[PDB]
RNA sequence: UUCCAGGCCU
């Protein structure tokens, strides 16, 4: 079912992504 | 320095350690905490200047100020929070402990007291030690409420050549309060006798409390089962006595009550029953509480926490207001994007039904902060212009 | 360290604008975090993203 | 300092002997007053103190986090399945004696920062001393040897 | 800094006899001791002891100030016998105890087993 | 100098523990002048009271037939007025009148209450602090 | 305003407060550090003059 | 996160799924489906405060969206699922909330001031600013001896670096009077 | 930052007790609350003294002279 | 059938505890000894440390100290005087005990150092003492500091005396336990409840060993204290056993002092 | 000293 709905808990993992890219500084830097 | 008696004089008692290890109910007249805060002092130079500081200056002489004819010192916290506990017709001491007891309060003629309770274990009872500190000649008389002589729930308090007669003990009483046993004592017996007595007091209470022991902790905020669930329709009660005076106002039939818009006149309606409730929904949690219950102990002893305290941590918040006005539209006809347009229900005027101890929403915290950061913001002028003023 | 690197200096009048700016206002939802500024002076007036 | 704007200086050490202790043994690294709560309503520094008193005996990093799906209930039971009060308190007994404590106490750990601001860096005291120039009147600060 | 020294907890530094008795006058035969150097260990207990003695008309003690390793412990008794004295035995009496308690933890020691 | 100051025996008409855990203020009615009720708290963990009980009243300012410090126990032997359970001490305080002649005293021991009515205190009650009271059974 | 109606001054001290209650209500405990600082003029008379000496 | 109702089969949903996830948490286990990929798949907007003006966002992302079936008596008390116009989602409320007050052990708890002071103790508190203070001659900074990561925490430490550079210690704290001090 | 040998709280000797701690998760792969169970630390005054370090000693360890 | 009165009844033994049932005592002497145990027991450990070489990244204060918690032996101890007693100008093998440190990075893969690696310089005396105690599984003990490639680190430790009320390092103690009359029949507390005290407050291992209330009964204004749960832990330096003897020991001894002045005090006097 | 800046006093 790689097309289910999304629990909370699940978030997390594309918050992590986001920095994961970006970063804490991201404005400063960019 | 704003105060006369923000400056006294007091007696060096070199110690170690690098504080000044001052005396605690001097706390309040200097406006006096621990967190990080310091003291200047200076040291007079010459023998009629000291002269002048210890004719004038003295503590034990501030103790009763002119800017409100009562006292600005007296017993507070641990003192204060424990001279009731000592107190109550519940609480007795037997020996041993009595005997240490007396022998910490520096006077003492040396001559324990006859227990009012020989029967069979002698025993001795709060009231009744804590009396070895009050002095001779000081009478004191209350009435509370219920107060009657006899006084049930030991309304009131009565002391008669210094022992106390009936009635707990506290702020009321021991307070800065004006028929103050502080206030008393000061004026029928001396600056320097009252100044002593915070001593014995504060020793024999300080000490006895390090025995029985005291605290706080989440259990204290949770307010009993039902009397809560009996809360959360307290709430939506109102809730739904919004809706409908709501509704009541889409329909354009309502009496724009002298000089207020339907508008006006509306929300006043709404706000006015949300604190309406929120407040009784406290109380309920409130007398709710078992005396034993600590959040409520102190509050009784008048050392620390109110009503409304208890109120936003076990029982419900508030509408949170900056203004006055309910958190508003800035957003477009709405509070933020969490809501649908034109919404003037609580749920998004800021209305946090949520406790302290549930914790709030997303929403509910938010606009809790638009309401919090209104606080800060005079705290910085309302000291401004006030610190101006008063030069 | 963090803290700082995401900070926001707002300029002012010239004395205390009390009023409009120094508020936490709707528009800062999610941008600008609710709880975090300093106490007095420039209260309000100094943000963190 | 904790995380909860709950500020405070030391007032007294003590050691073990001194400190009141519960009879498992444990005893308190700090002892703040328990007045310092309802006027501030920091309830979340009680919780954060139950739940690290579980996940301390558990091991499971304590989930604090901003909105989330917890409760003190929710705790209180967990706590209460490792033998300990559920709310957190626990009975101890006054150091000097060894006799009991008529109450008991919110007895956990909790998080707690030592900001940088210790009294030696500031007990200043000068009698008379380094002297301005232009105005021969003391100086500034306490670096200096100021008044 | 103004720290002072771990062992002046202890240590009776420049002459300091650890008793020293002043006869309380405030009432008729009884005293106060101040015990140098010492605490709630010693103190609390000398009290308990001295608490038996049925000829010991008032027992209690106190630390002036945690700062200060020391306490008074004032003492009254039966008139013709010298409180002094009751110090002693209620002294005495504690170690009698304790040699007893030694000896029989030993007993039940001696009397043991086990692997850790 | 040493004389009782006032005996009789009452009927629990009730006890209550008020927000108490260890004390009950409780009253009764005189088995004599109907006239003479009376009120009075009690440590219920040292001498327990259920409704309707005779319970004698004693009252007088001594020892025993034979201010200043308190000695302890040694009285083991010495003579002993304790012929009774519950012994406490204290003061009285008012000295009201209930119309008629039916006056009332009220006596406090170091914080718990008492109050008594009728008449016949007359002579034997004194306006004293002193005043150790008793009961029994 | 900042110098004649307020200066800065000398024998004057300042640190961080800590209550203590085991104090009269008018002491106010002085670390020994600025005990040993601070110090007082006091006249040579044949009242202290033996004090005095021991001190000095 | 973009909430259309392109779901034929039901209303509206994440334009994201339990399968976009673990198709994340693939490249969170050997450290491919990046952020960026998240954005240009039309799964998730940059949302500016003016655009902010028109759209409707769901807090919690599921809860407010199917229908029902009595609520936990020890949880909170939250509004419902009102509408369906929803546009976005949350990722989660936890971030209106900046560095500082992030570490904050259930601001949602506090009065709401209280969590204005730790913003800014946290700034004055003691730590391990970095690993590398043994070579930075920076006039003044302290170390804690022995740090400690905190028990309880927020899943917004975890990016704040801090289980790894805390600021403190978790001491058995007793909350009650004794001397008085 | 090196294990804290023993236990601020009561004191019970804890700077041995790393290596085992850290080994009965790795390799004999358990969970902390069992791990620290295991070591013999009972109470908590010592188990989060473990539980808790952060052993940053190795982050510095890997620099230079 | 045997001993005037308090009587102990060890519960149980370990080389590091002695859960016993002391009783028919005053509450006070149980916690006098107590207190003994912990903080005025005689024990033994480093209390100066001279840094020769160090390279470490634990700055040297930093080591010294942790050198100082290292539980050493000291199962004799009695027979080594304080340094401050004793009249060498400083130290000797009649005060303390010395011991050697060295510490290289060959292991070109973090180089352990561990309390084992202390060398005894000094005359032992032929004496149980200065030992670092081990209690490690692969006898390594209180694992030091660690060390990259050329780390290198060179001391030199002076282990005296010493009590917990100087510090704690000289605590053989520990962790004590405590507890008594399991039910409260006493009522030394007042159980907080919201609703059922003997629900939300959990009862304990002790309860068995001391007969259960009886709801019948009145309330007992009579009651003390007897048979108290301690249970004496231990670090090393001491066997669980001494850190009690010499509990009930060091105690005794100063209440005898106390008759050792009042005696002295007498002979005064013109 | 001086000039600007920032910070802390729940
Ligand atoms: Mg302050
Ligand atoms: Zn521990
Ligand atoms: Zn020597």
């Amino acid at each position: 079912d790689e097309s289910a709905p999304i629990t909370a808990e699940d978030s997390w993992a594309v918050i992590s992504a986001f920095f994961r890219e970006k970063g804490l500084v991201s404005q400063q830097l960019d | 320095s704003l105060h006369k008696m923000s400056m006294m004089a007091h007696r060096v008692k070199v110690i170690p350690y690098s504080t000044f290890r001052l005396n605690l109910s001097v706390t309040s007249p200097y406006n006096a905490d621990f967190d990080g805060d310091e003291m200047n002092l200076h040291v007079p130079q010459s023998e009629e200047t000291r002269a002048e500081l210890s004719q004038l200056c003295a503590v034990p002489l501030q103790i009763v100020s002119p800017q409100s004819n009562k006292p600005c010192m007296g017993i507070v916290q641990d003192t204060l929070c424990g001279i009731r506990k000592l107190t109550l017709r519940d609480t007795f001491i037997e020996l041993d402990q009595v005997l240490n007891m007396l022998y910490w309060v520096p006077d003492w003629d040396g001559v324990i007291p006859t227990p009012a309770i020989i029967k069979p274990k002698p025993l001795w009872s709060g009231k009744q030690i804590l009396s070895v500190a009050i002095p001779n000649g000081i009478h004191l008389q209350r009435f509370d409420e219920g107060t009657t002589l006899l006084s049930p729930k030991d309304n009131g308090m009565l002391i008669i050549d210094g022992q106390i007669i009936f009635g707990v003990v506290e702020k009321k009483t021991v307070g800065s309060s004006n028929g103050g046993l502080i206030h008393v004592v000061t004026r029928e017996k001396g600056p320097q006798v009252c100044a002593k007595l915070f001593g014995n007091i504060q020793k024999v209470v300080n000490f006895w409390l390090l025995h029985n022991g005291f605290s706080t902790g989440i259990g204290d905020t949770i307010a009993d089962g039902p009397t809560m669930r009996e809360i959360t329709e307290t709430i939506a009660e109102a809730k739904k006595k919004v809706l409908d005076v709501t509704k009541e106002a889409q329909a354009n039939l309502l009496t724009a009550k002298h000089g207020m818009t339907l508008r006006e006149s509306f929300e006043d309606n709404v706000v006015r029953f949300l604190n309406e409730a929120r407040d009784k929904a406290g109380r309920l949690a409130e007398v709710n509480l078992k005396d034993l219950n600590n959040v409520k102990q102190m509050v009784m002893a008048g050392s620390k926490g109110s009503f409304i305290n208890i109120a936003q941590m076990s029982a419900c918040v508030g509408q949170q207001s900056v203004e006055g006005k309910r958190i508003a539209f800035g957003f477009v006809d709405r509070t933020l994007p969490h809501f649908s347009k034109d919404d003037y229900s609580p749920e998004s005027k800021g209305f946090v039904e949520n406790s302290y101890l549930r914790g709030l929403t997303p929403q509910e915290f938010f606009f809790h902060a638009m309401g919090g950061r209104e606080g800060l913001i005079d705290t910085a002028v309302k000291t401004a212009e006030t610190g101006y003023i008063q030069r | 360290t963090l803290s700082h690197l995401r900070r926001t200096n707002t300029p002012i009048g010239r004395d205390g604008k009390l009023a409009k700016p120094r508020q936490l206002h709707n528009t800062h939802w999610g941008l600008v975090c609710p709880a975090e500024t300093p106490e007095g002076q420039a209260c309000g007036l100094v943000k963190n993203l | 300092a904790s995380r909860h704007g709950q500020k405070g200086t030391i007032g007294i050490t003590y050691r073990r002997e001194d400190m009141p202790f519960t009879a498992e043994g444990i005893v308190p690294d700090l002892i703040i007053n328990p007045h310092a709560i309802p006027s501030r309503m920091t309830v979340a520094h009680l919780i954060e103190c139950l739940l690290s008193k579980v996940a301390a005996l558990s091991g499971n990093e304590g989930d604090a986090s901003p909105f989330t799906d917890i409760t003190v209930e929710g705790i209180s039971k967990l706590l209460r399945e490792h033998g300990y009060q559920s709310r957190g308190f626990e009975v101890m007994y006054n150091g000097h004696t060894g006799k009991k404590l008529m109450a008991q106490i919110f007895f956990g750990p909790t998080y707690y920062q030592r900001l940088r601001h210790m009294v030696d860096d500031k007990i200043h005291a000068r009698a008379r001393g380094p002297m301005q120039v232009l105005t021969r009147q003391p100086v500034e600060g306490r670096s200096r040897d100021g008044g | 800094m103004n720290a002072p020294d771990r062992f002046e907890l202890f240590l009776l530094g420049e002459g300091e006899s650890k008793l020293k008795i002043d006869p309380d006058t405030k009432a008729p035969n009884a005293v106060v001791i101040t015990f140098e150097k010492e605490d709630h260990t010693l103190g609390n207990l000398i009290r308990a002891e001295l608490l038996n003695d049925r000829k010991v008309l008032f027992a209690a003690y106190k630390v002036e100030h945690p700062f200060f390793a020391r306490f008074k412990l004032r003492i009254q008794t039966t008139e013709g016998y010298d409180p002094k004295d009751a110090l002693k035995n209620a002294c005495n009496s504690i170690i009698n105890k304790l040699g007893a308690l030694k000896t029989n933890f030993e007993t039940e020691w001696n009397l043991q087993t086990l692997a850790a | 100098m040493s004389n009782t100051l006032f005996d009789d025996i009452f009927q629990v008409s009730e006890v209550d523990p008020g927000r108490y855990n260890k004390v009950c203020r409780i009253e009764a009615a005189s088995t004599t002048q109907d006239q003479c009720k009376l009120t009075l708290d009690i440590n219920v963990e040292l001498f327990p009271v259920a409704a309707q009980d005779s319970l004698t009243v004693t009252i007088a300012s001594s020892l025993n037939l034979e201010t200043r410090s308190w000695r302890p126990p040694q009285a083991g032997d010495r003579s002993l007025a304790d012929d009774y359970d519950y012994v406490m001490y204290g003061t009285a305080y008012k000295f009201e009148e209930v119309s008629k002649d039916l006056i009332a005293v009220y006596y406090s021991f170091g914080g718990l209450l008492m109050r008594l009515e009728g008449n016949y205190r007359n002579l034997n009650n004194l306006k004293q602090e002193n005043a150790y009271l008793l009961i029994r059974r | 305003r900042g110098n004649l109606m307020g200066k800065r001054v000398d024998f004057s001290a300042r640190t961080v407060i800590s209550g203590d209650p085991n104090l009269e209500l008018d002491q106010v405990g002085v670390p020994k550090s600025i005990a040993k600082t601070l110090t007082y003029p006091e006249v040579v008379t044949p009242y202290n003059i033996d004090r005095l000496t021991q001190l000095v | 996160f973009i909430v259309e109702d392109d779901e034929s089969l039901g209303h509206k949903e994440l334009k994201v799924r339990k399968g976009h996830i673990a198709k994340l948490m693939a490249t969170e286990y050997q450290d491919e489906y990046t952020w960026s990929s998240l954005l240009n798949e039309g799964l998730v907007e940059y949302i500016d405060a003016e655009e902010e003006e028109s759209i409707l966002i769901a807090m919690q992302p599921e809860d407010l969206e199917p229908a029902e079936a009595d609520v936990d008596p020890a949880k909170r008390i939250r509004v419902s699922h009102h509408a369906t116009t929803f546009t976005h989602c949350e990722i989660h409320p936890s971030m209106i909330l900046g560095v500082a007050a992030s570490i904050i052990p259930f601001p949602d708890h506090n009065q709401s001031p209280r969590n204005t002071y730790q913003s800014a103790m946290g700034k004055q508190a003691m730590g391990v600013f970095l690993t590398n203070y043994n070579v930075r001659m920076d006039t003044m900074a302290n170390i804690l001896y022995y740090p400690q990561k905190p028990l309880g925490t927020t899943r917004a430490m975890e990016y704040l670096k801090f289980r790894e550079l805390p600021a403190g210690q978790n001491a058995i704290v007793a909350i009650a009077c004794y001397s008085g001090y | 930052m090196i294990v804290p040998v023993r236990c601020f709280s009561c004191g019970k000797v804890v700077g041995d007790k790393w290596e085992s701690y850290l080994n009965l998760l790795q390799e004999d792969e358990l969970d902390e609350g069992t791990a620290l169970s295991r070591l013999g630390l009972k109470r908590y005054c010592c188990r989060r003294m473990i539980l808790t370090h952060v052993d940053l000693i190795e982050k510095f360890l890997r620099y230079n002279p | 059938m045997s001993e005037e009165g308090p009587q102990v009844k060890i519960r149980e033994a370990s080389k590091d505890n002695v859960d016993f049932i002391l009783s028919n005592v005053d509450l006070a002497m149980a916690n006098s000894l107590r207190r003994v145990m912990i903080a005025e027991i005689p024990t033994l450990a480093i209390d100066s440390v001279e840094v020769e070489t160090n390279t470490t990244v634990l700055a040297d204060e930093f080591i010294a100290h942790r050198l100082g918690l290292i539980p050493l032996q000291s199962m004799d101890i009695e027979q080594l005087e304080y340094s401050r007693d004793c009249f060498c100008e400083d130290h000797c093998d009649k005060c303390s005990v010395v011991l050697t440190l060295q510490a290289f990075g060959e292991s070109e893969s973090t180089t352990n150092v561990y309390s084992k690696d202390l060398v005894i310089v000094s005359n032992l005396m032929g004496r149980n003492i200065g030992h670092p105690i081990i209690q490690d599984k692969e006898g390594n003990g209180v694992l030091i500091c660690k060390l990259r490639k050329g780390q290198e680190l060179k001391l030199t430790c002076v282990a005296k005396k010493g009590i917990a009320k100087e510090h704690a390092k000289w605590g053989p103690a520990a962790a004590i336990e405590f507890e008594y009359d399991p039910w409260n029949k006493l009522k030394h507390t007042d159980y907080w409840y919201e609703q059922d005290s003997a629900k939300e407050w959990p009862q304990s291992k002790n309860c068995e060993y001391e007969d259960p209330p009886n709801e019948g009964d009145p309330f007992d204004y009579k009651a003390q204290a007897d048979t108290f749960y301690m249970n004496v832990e231990s670090v090393g330096s001491i066997p669980v056993d001494q850190v009690v003897v010499r509990g009930i020991d060091t105690l005794q001894k100063k209440v005898a002092s106390i008759l050792l002045a009042l005696t002295q005090m007498d002979q005064d006097k013109v």
